[PDB]
RNA sequence: UCUCCAGGCAUACGCGUAUAACAACUCGGAUAACCAUUGUUAGUUAAUCAGAAUAGGCAAUAAUCACACUAUAAAUCACCUAUAACUUCUCUGUUAACCCAACACCGGAAUGCCUAAAGGAAAGAUCCAAAAAGAUAAAAGGAACUCGGCAAACAAGAACCCCGCCUGUUUACCAAAAACAUCACCUCUAGCAUUACAAGUAUUAGAGGCACUGCCUGCCCAGUGAUCACUUGUUCCUAGGGACUAUGAACGGCUAAACGAGGGUCCAACUGU
RNA sequence: GAGCUACCUAAAAACAAUUUUAUGAAUCAACUCGUCUAUGUGGCAAAAUAGUGAGAAGAUUUUUAGGUAGAGGUGAAAAGCCU
């Protein structure tokens, strides 16, 4: 006679039966049966400020659409990399070692934002 | 008496006789879920 | 996902929690009837070894002093708490001890024979022929497994070389080495055979459900006609 | 012997290795670069990890031999929860004592005077042993875990009110919950007494002394009673990993330096886990004269002598119905040897206050058989203890 | 406003929007009104109600107003020693006339408080036939009824036979019993430990039978001369020669009472049988 | 498949009043059961209703979770019970 469809939820069973909805926890629950928030687990919104900016929700229909350009590591690395390595190619201060000088990273470790694994969320 | 009451719910009774940890811990309850999947059955499992 | 209750391996005077079987096994079969309910009881953890030397010492006789005969659920006879050196610990008490009692305890084997005195634990060779001894132990060292009910005594019938034997309460006649330490006197409760249960639900209290209501030589040929 | 754990509920022993591994030379495969088991491949033996940062809610703790106040010599530990087998007999030899049925002529002296008497004195402890046991809680039967601190605590400010006739009352004060701790030696034992106390009561003079110079030269003659086959430290706790201490309740500047009476309660509701008469008086003693020890090393520094001073202290233990009154004078601090001048202890023990209390009249027949109240009321009982409480002032 | 009835309010488990308003009047309620129905919009708000660091040492002393007592079936972390940490409120439950019975089912359904201050309506309208069901009353009589005093009664008292000792248990849905169990008694099996029996040990455990109690009967235990001699008996060596003997079964008649929705019987009363 | 039922394990709960040699005692509610009769017989009900009855501090009743599965389980044996 029971609902076998239906979403199982914490509506639903005793009182004992509970489950989460989906919200992030924000601290942890010690012994005494107590919950101590962690300030830094508590999401915090970063908000520019808004004022002299030019852009509003919507654009002029006459302001032309550009052609879609997808961005591609190739495009991202001839605008930024390209130019360093050339110029000092024609110096001739080059070396294979020194790729950080314009920008490598060897490791993501250390890093506040990591690009792999993700350690921020959008 | 009068019969056909023989359906006393419990959600903790029903989820542990016939529920998803009930059927993978054996492979006989294993072979339960792949029969009902290879149907298209929407409920696998209470 | 039956697990014993006997699960406790640290020796303690307190009693523990016990979890009745109701017949069943850990498959969860019954396979012994006529066992369930009673009344909630809890385990005095007795030590069967009356010579136990207490840790740090040497193994020399020694003496103890008894507490409290109590009463024990889960036994016929009675259990008395006996206290010695900073050590307390349960035991089988004998037919007449008292609170305040002390009791000896001792290796030594006797070359002649010892003063029989109830409750003290002597190896049967210290012991003379025809003395009553309970809590015998059928190898040096294991612990006492025989005449440990209320009221049992067994006789000490001889002793040649280094074997005795030891008439046990159903008159089977046993052999045990002479170093195998027993304790003087019968077991308490010597009256234990004359209770009277008079109704059914004192068995119901004690554990005990009711009977199944359910109510072959073979002749050789020669005698098959005869039959 | 029999052994105690049978072996189904241990914990299973370690399936056997891999017999690759017992193959020299040879690298096994297993299932470590996957991240999970497998049935089909060898198990890997992983070293052991180390989270390389202390994380405080996942924290280990060392083995005892490892710690830090790790010691060979045994130290036997008096806590609030050590039941002496052998009572007072055992409590006297460990605090080197001798033992004086009753209190001291001078605190019986003290309420015999009319003066000191209360007025509506019999009235006000009825009523207080009414409000204790019945009138407190909204309930029908209120428990002893409640009531039996209430009781105590009604009848000192029922006592504490004198201050209208003595105004030297004012020069003491009550602190509650204070752990009291002391370390010593009897005849090659190292003993430490860990204790709190209910109440404890605390004046800024001493107490006057109880036992003139030569009873207390007198009891030399006096032997500690022994208890063989028992030994002195049954019941006590062996404790390897240890801190010498003492402690008298308060830090040393505390304005009021003489503890006057220590309050100990048996609140217990169930009868199993609450001490009996004989051994609430030896817990007493030892937690008496733990408190009085402390005192004496904090004036007279750590030297073990006959104290020049003695050092008197009082405890009163309830369980809300009966009650233990002591009195203790230390004598000597030299206690590792067991001749010599000894300590005296007072006593006046199982002192009812009331027999029974009705919650509810008993009703026999429609005829009310039993009122509902205090039964068998004992009003000597509350003199012993004012004439405690008033000890040292009038 | 009136007449009358007398399980209500909470929580648990369960149910899953049936909650509330508006709008509809197709379907649903076994009919209308009105909605429990359709569509749309809303709703249940908690730091107190409810759910959701480590290693050592260690315990003889019920509950019942816990005192006195008595009892037997023997009956609920703490505290201490060290180590580590050194200020916190997020998440989830909360509606209802509701659940299990195919139904808006005279059914089943736990606990706390209370017994009307809470909660409800037996009659859609009319008529006053037969038969059928239920309630009340009965002249004279009082079991003449009937298989049977079934049912009913202004009665609800007495007594005896049979069966079972008794309180219990059983064929859910045609048998509640004389059957089963039962204390007591008897027979058989077992001399022993780390998962049942049992952390037990012959006064124990298991298997099974059977009313107990007291009272009877008496299978039986070589003979003859007396602890003693010969004949037997059993074995061998060959009919001879040695070697060796060393209370109680089966049953019964009934404690003899008490008790019973058991099966028969009788008297008194009572009655529309 | 043991959310019914049979038995068991763990944790819990309920039992007013009246008498008694003090209890598997007595009277009688709540509660559990189901003696006898009538109604009902596609019923309110695939076993009920209405009366009348039995036990009602116990071998009592009841709640929650767990256990034993068909060559089987459970059974105070009715070859009864296991949706
Ligand atoms: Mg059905
Ligand atoms: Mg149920
Ligand atoms: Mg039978
Ligand atoms: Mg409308
Ligand atoms: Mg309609
Ligand atoms: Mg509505
Ligand atoms: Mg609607
Ligand atoms: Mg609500
Ligand atoms: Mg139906
Ligand atoms: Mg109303
Ligand atoms: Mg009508
Ligand atoms: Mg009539
Ligand atoms: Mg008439
Ligand atoms: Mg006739
Ligand atoms: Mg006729
Ligand atoms: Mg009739
Ligand atoms: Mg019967
Ligand atoms: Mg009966
Ligand atoms: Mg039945
Ligand atoms: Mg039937
Ligand atoms: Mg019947
Ligand atoms: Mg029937
Ligand atoms: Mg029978
Ligand atoms: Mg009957
Ligand atoms: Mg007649
Ligand atoms: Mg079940
Ligand atoms: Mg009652
Ligand atoms: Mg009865
Ligand atoms: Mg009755
Ligand atoms: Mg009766
Ligand atoms: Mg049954
Ligand atoms: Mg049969
Ligand atoms: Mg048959």
């Amino acid at each position: 006679g029971a609902d076998r469809m239906s979403k199982w939820t914490s509506k639903r069973g005793p009182r004992t039966f509970t489950k989460s909805r989906g919200a992030k926890k924000t601290g942890i629950y010690t012994s005494d049966r107590k919950f101590v928030q962690i300030k830094e687990m508590v999401p915090e919104f970063v908000v520019p400020d808004l004022t002299g900016f030019k852009l509003k929700p919507y654009v002029n229909y006459r302001a032309p659409a550009g052609i879609d350009t997808p961005l591609t590591a190739k495009a991202l690395f001839q605008e930024t990399v390209a130019p360093a390595i050339e110029k000092d190619f024609k110096e001739g201060t080059f070396d294979a070692n020194n790729l950080e000088k314009y920008g490598f990273e060897p490791t993501q470790e250390g890093k506040l934002f990591q690009l792999y694994p993700k350690n921020f969320p959008r | 008496r009068a019969r056909g009451n023989e359906y006393q719910p419990s959600n903790i009774k029903r989820k542990h006789k016939h529920g998803w940890v009930r059927r993978l811990s054996t492979p006989a309850g294993v072979q339960v879920i792949l029969r009902r999947m290879l149907k298209g059955r929407k409920s696998l499992s209470h | 996902k039956f697990v014993s209750w006997k699960s406790r391996t640290k020796y303690t005077v307190k009693p523990v929690k016990m979890r009745k079987s109701g017949g069943r096994d850990h498959t969860g079969r019954i396979r012994v009837h006529g066992i369930g309910g009673g009344h909630k009881q809890n385990y005095r953890m007795i030590d069967f070894l009356r010579f136990r030397p207490e840790k740090e010492k040497a193994p020399e006789p020694f003496e103890e002093k008894v507490v409290v005969v109590r009463y024990d659920p889960c036994r016929s006879a009675d259990i008395a708490l006996v206290a010695g050196g900073s050590r307390k610990r349960w035991i089988i008490a004998t037919e007449n001890m008292k609170a305040g009692d002390t009791i000896l305890n001792s290796n030594h084997i006797g070359r002649m024979a010892v003063a029989a005195q109830e409750g003290d634990a002597h190896p049967l060779g210290a012991l003379p022929v025809g003395t009553l001894i309970n809590n015998v132990e059928s190898e040096p060292g294991r612990g006492a497994q025989y005449i440990r009910a209320a009221g049992t005594c067994g006789v000490l019938l001889r002793k040649v070389n280094g074997t005795a034997i030891i008439q046990l309460p159903s008159k089977r006649q046993m052999q045990v080495l002479e170093s195998c330490t027993a304790t003087v006197g019968r077991v308490s409760n010597v009256n234990h055979n004359q209770r009277v249960i008079g109704k059914a639900g004192r068995n119901r209290w004690l554990g005990k459900r009711p009977n199944s209501g359910l109510w072959k030589i073979r002749p050789l040929p020669p005698m098959k006609s005869y039959v | 012997a029999y052994e105690w754990g049978v072996r189904s509920t241990r914990k299973p022993e370690p399936r056997p290795l891999d017999r690759v591994y017992e193959i020299p030379g040879l690298e096994p495969i297993t299932y470590e670069g996957k991240k999970h088991f497998v049935p089909w491949l060898a198990r890997p033996i992983f070293p052991p990890w180390e989270r390389g940062w202390n994380d405080p809610r996942f924290h280990r703790a060392a083995p005892i031999h490892e710690q830090t106040l790790y010691k060979e010599e045994p130290c036997y530990i008096f806590h609030q929860r050590c039941r002496l087998l052998e009572g007072m007999k055992q409590a006297l030899w460990l605090t080197k004592t001798k033992l004086i049925e009753g209190l001291p002529k001078k605190v019986l002296s003290l309420v015999d005077d009319p003066a000191n008497h209360i007025e509506n004195q019999e009235q006000r402890v009825l009523d207080i042993i009414s409000h204790a046991r019945l009138w407190h809680s909204t309930e029908d039967i209120p428990k002893r875990e409640t009531y039996c601190p209430l009781i105590v605590d009604s009848l000192i400010q029922l006592c504490k009110s004198q201050i209208l006739k003595h105004p030297s009352l004012a020069r003491r004060t009550s602190a509650q919950n204070c752990t009291l701790a002391t370390t010593w030696n009897r005849e090659s034992l190292l003993l430490q007494v860990r204790g709190t106390s209910s109440t404890i009561l605390s004046a800024k003079d001493p107490l006057p002394v109880i036992a003139s110079r030569e009873e207390v030269e007198a009891t030399r003659s006096h032997v500690l009673e022994t208890f063989y086959p028992i030994s002195p430290t049954i019941d006590l706790q062996e404790c390897h990993v240890y801190e010498v201490k003492d402690d008298t309740g308060f830090q040393e500047g505390y304005p009021y330096p003489h503890p006057h009476t220590l309050y100990f309660l048996e609140k217990a509701n169930l009868r199993p886990q609450r001490f009996l008469p004989e051994q609430l008086r030896a817990k007493m003693l030892l937690f008496a004269f733990a408190n009085a020890l402390a005192q004496a090393r904090l004036l007279y520094g750590n030297t073990a002598k006959v104290l020049e001073q003695p050092i008197v202290v009082q405890s009163v233990g309830t369980d809300g119905r009966v009650f233990q009154f002591l009195v203790l004078q230390l004598n000597t601090t030299d206690l590792a040897s067991s001749e010599g001048v000894k300590n005296l202890v007072w006593t006046d023990s199982d002192q009812l206050l009331y027999r029974h209390f009705w919650c509810r009249p008993v009703i026999k027949k429609k005829v009310v058989v039993e009122p509902v109240g205090p039964v068998d009321f004992q009003p000597e009982t509350f003199r012993k203890f004012l004439a405690l409480y008033l000890h040292g002032v009038v």
